């Protein structure tokens, strides 16, 4: 009943819009929820008609004439935005509040890329190799002969800037069967030594 | 303030109750269902005490507001179909206010012949390349070897919850029968060459009838 696109991206920085179908419900009230990794969904702003300025994260509310949409526009997303953002509207004023699916909003740190890639062992158990992927570009980093990589992106407080960005991709393996390495746009092969 | 329980793991045709509590005074508690994409669904809510209300996708469920404080969600004969993540919420009264959230419940429901399994957990040592080139140090945490698929890994630094720095896999991998679950802390090479930090990684899980806990712990270097 109450529709919205599955995910969203956006670089950080650049302003991204977040749209809610709602073409059965005439809305007495829109509000909009976002819900960060290990939290539960958090009040952003609520509004019954026009446009609503929102602090956190800055941006606004619009809702469209007929009350039967609205769009939630991040006007300076940064990677502590990305969250899966959601609508809930009313009918009226003593019916039920209803929720989208929710959109996960993606946020893309702005990156030099030095990719490289390490092998890593652990004390604990040694029969285990941990491949490192760090300081890549997403879109260019190609990890097509591995299923079971996960990524992530981090800040580091370093010397010169205060909060750095970069991607991590890491897969794992017993010991002998495990070939660190990828393929990087301009970077040609990389592969992982040990100490 | 708003409390509900982190991870719970039922048996077939088992019954639980989840207790949320809040701290507000609120008149207007609710239980909600998130299951991958199909937003938040109503399952009961309570404008008062000892008041319920059905909501669309109760059948399976009921629910007792005892006081102010705690609503209770029962699970009656749990199913497969029970499985998601369980959100209380609250409000001074019902509408146009905003609601308050817990963090959430994960409830897994398994087959009354599959058991939990711990998970391994280790640390692996940073790579001395990585240091050097980048002047930084990425500790990856790995915890393998669980079932079912939910758990939670987090970092502690030297006693303290650490979220600066930290990549946590928001989904497990599936590894054959079992699954893993992967968090890198990375951190500056000067708060890595430090014998005395103590780098914590924990992993939260459910066994036997209860909330445990693995930690791991590796030092910093000279």
């Amino acid at each position: 009943q109450v529709q919205q696109e599955p995910s969203a991206e956006t670089s950080e920085g650049t302003g991204i819009n977040i749209t809610c179908s709602h073409p059965s419900i005439q809305a007495y009230s829109i509000q909009w929820y976002r819900q960060l990794p290990g939290r539960g969904p958090a009040f952003l702003v609520s509004a019954v008609k026009g446009s609503k300025e929102v602090p956190d994260p800055e941006g606004r509310l619009s809702v469209s004439a007929d009350s039967r949409s609205s769009a939630l526009w991040l006007a300076r997303p940064r990677l502590g935005d990305a969250a899966v953002y959601y609508c809930a509207v009313r009918g009226s004023s003593y019916t039920k509040l209803t929720f989208g699916t929710g959109t996960r909003l993606s946020v893309q740190p702005h990156i030099t890329p030095s990719p490289s890639v390490y092998r890593l062992t652990s004390e604990d158990n040694k029969n285990l190799e941990m491949c490192l992927i760090t300081d890549y570009s997403p879109e260019k980093l190609d990890l097509s002969s591995v299923d079971s990589k996960t990524e992530t992106v981090v800040e580091v407080a370093t010397s010169e800037n205060k909060h750095e960005a970069s991607y991590l991709s890491t897969y794992w393996a017993k010991k002998d069967e495990m070939q660190c390495g990828a393929k990087h746009e301009g970077f040609g092969i990389l592969k992982g030594d040990d100490p | 303030e708003i409390n509900q329980p982190s991870i719970l793991v039922l048996k077939e045709d088992e019954n639980a109750t989840l207790s949320c509590r809040q701290n507000d005074n609120h008149d207007y508690m609710s239980w909600y269902l998130q299951q991958p994409g199909k937003g938040l669904q109503l399952i009961y809510s309570s404008y008062g005490v000892k008041q319920e209300n059905k909501g669309d996708i109760h059948t399976g469920y009921e629910a007792k507001r005892s006081s102010q404080e705690v609503f209770h969600l029962d699970i009656i004969s749990a199913k497969k179909n029970h499985s998601a993540i369980y959100f209380c919420a609250s409000s001074s009264y019902k509408g146009n206010t905003p609601l308050n959230f817990g963090q959430g419940t994960r409830l897994t429901v398994l087959g009354k012949n599959s058991e939990i399994i711990e998970p391994d957990v280790v640390i692996f040592s940073p790579s001395k390349q990585e240091i050097q080139e980048k002047k930084k140090a990425t500790l990856v945490c790995l915890a393998s070897g669980f079932f079912p698929d939910h758990l939670n890994l987090v970092w502690k630094v030297n006693g303290v919850k650490r979220t600066e720095g930290v990549g946590t896999d928001e989904i497990s991998t599936s590894n054959g029968s079992t699954y893993s679950l992967t968090s890198r802390l990375r951190i500056s090479a000067q708060e890595w060459f430090n014998p005395l930090n103590r780098f914590e990684c924990i992993a939260n899980f459910f066994k036997n009838g209860t909330q445990q806990s693995i930690q791991k712990i590796i030092y910093g270097d000279t």
